[PDB]
């Protein structure tokens, strides 16, 4: 399997500096030309660079010539965007991607990693526990959940049990607030408002704040 | 620069219909452009290159034809799974412009009524001196839905927030929304109320202090 993981996503000052990485597997690093593409929110896709693995010669879109770098190391087969000077509208979904000589079309990229250049400051969320309930739903099926509340940049992953806990697992998009920071919930289907013996802790990761929190949910 | 223009910008299409979107560009191009998908948070998937040749595992509902300056994508026969964003791209010639996008969504499947779980304000969220009623809707079509809330039977304005609806993994929609309030507010009232508005209906939850 091609896989391409990049990471080094966030939360970065106008006029700050922000490095991406894109760790290659499953294909011969050097045999491939490998570039960078973005997607401001909501936007259409743009092409940022490409880099040649063998000789570290780097070609750039031009509107980040001299502003953005690309280097490699051969030796670990990764690929890096070294980001400068960034402004508001450098907010975006980076992708790392891959293609074959003169042509580039793009056959494998990367998840995307989302780029977020603004004034405010980074904020984990606050986790609260969403009691057990039966009149909570509309369906005559019991439910429980986790409000993650007020943070900032997205994105947030949950997970129930430490990803032990699949089923009836409903994780909602968040909601930005006037305020300025965001709102999302994850709920459990579950049989009724008494637990038993079965434990519910939802796994709450905001990367870019370094936080995660593990809430432990109970019956009030 | 060089222009790729997608055309229509979206399509509303029904399952089992055939879709044609078309990739004008500004100049001759040969057959140097690619077709991709994606969809909503997820990586761009390529579809085409050569103008008409399918990348490997595409299936053969689609294709590619045309060359010179009109390009065209079909698909013949739309499964609940095609809907998203189709992009053409032009790849030999700096830099590798891509099209704006085509938003093929989905139209007349079955129409469905929204679940609705409202919870009231934790107790730990109570005593750091705030609370949130929390009301998510899910299961809905079409992806449409308003949202009141209720103060007793007083209509409330301040502190909601609601997401825009959302296509869940089974393609029907998911939204949210959030009532801010004081806890001298919550304990106040007998209760509270969200009214999800969905085609004309609505499903209401409502929830009491303590």
């Amino acid at each position: 399997e091609v896989q391409l993981v990049e990471s080094g996503g966030g939360l970065v000052q106008p006029g700050g500096s922000l490095r991406l990485s894109c760790a290659a597997s499953g294909f011969t690093f050097t045999d491939y030309t490998m570039d960078w593409v973005r997607q401001a929110p909501g936007k259409g896709l743009e092409w940022v660079a490409d880099v040649n693995p063998n000789s570290g010669g780097s070609i750039y879109n031009q509107r980040f010539k001299g502003r953005f770098t690309l280097s490699v190391d051969r030796s670990k087969n990764t690929l890096y965007l070294q980001m400068n000077s960034l402004r508001a509208e450098d907010t975006a979904v980076y992708y790392c991607a891959r293609n074959l000589g003169p042509s580039f079309y793009f056959d494998y990229w990367g998840q995307g990693t989302l780029v977020t250049v603004s004034s405010a400051s980074t904020k984990g969320p606050s986790v609260f526990p969403l009691a057990p309930s039966s009149k909570s739903t509309s369906g005559g099926t019991a439910a429980l959940g986790c409000l993650v509340k007020d943070y900032f940049p997205e994105p947030v992953t949950v997970s129930w049990n430490s990803g032990a806990l699949t089923s009836g697992v409903h994780t909602f998009p968040a909601v930005l607030q006037s305020s300025g920071l965001y709102s999302l919930s994850s709920v459990v289907t579950v049989p009724s408002s008494s637990l038993g013996t079965q434990t519910y802790i939802c796994n709450v990761n905001h990367k870019p704040s370094n936080t995660k929190v593990d809430k432990k949910v109970e019956p009030k | 620069d060089i222009q790729m223009t997608q055309s229509p910008s979206s399509l509303s299409a029904s399952v089992g219909d055939r879709v044609t979107i078309t990739c004008k560009a500004s100049q001759d191009v040969s057959i140097g452009v690619a077709w991709y998908q994606q969809k909503p948070g997820k990586a761009p998937k390529l579809l085409i290159y050569s103008a008409s040749y399918r990348y490997t595992g595409v299936p053969s509902r689609f294709s590619g034809s045309g060359s010179g300056t009109d390009f065209t994508l079909t698909i013949s026969s739309l499964q609940p799974e095609d809907f998203a964003t189709y992009y053409c791209q032009q790849y030999y010639i700096y830099p590798y412009t891509f099209g704006q996008g085509t938003k093929v969504e989905i139209k007349g499947q079955p129409k469905a009524a929204p679940s609705v779980t409202l919870f009231p304000p934790s107790s730990e969220e109570l005593q750091a001196n705030k609370a949130t009623l929390v009301c998510l809707i899910s299961d809905f079509y079409p992806g449409a839905v308003t949202v009141a809330w209720k103060a007793d039977s007083s209509p409330v304005k301040a502190g909601v927030e609601t997401t825009t609806p959302s296509k869940q993994s089974n393609n029907k929609y998911a939204a949210s929304s959030y009532l801010s309030l004081t806890p001298e507010q919550w304990k106040s009232h007998r209760s509270y109320s969200c009214q999800v508005t969905h085609e004309g209906s609505t499903v209401e939850k409502t929830v009491a202090p303590t």
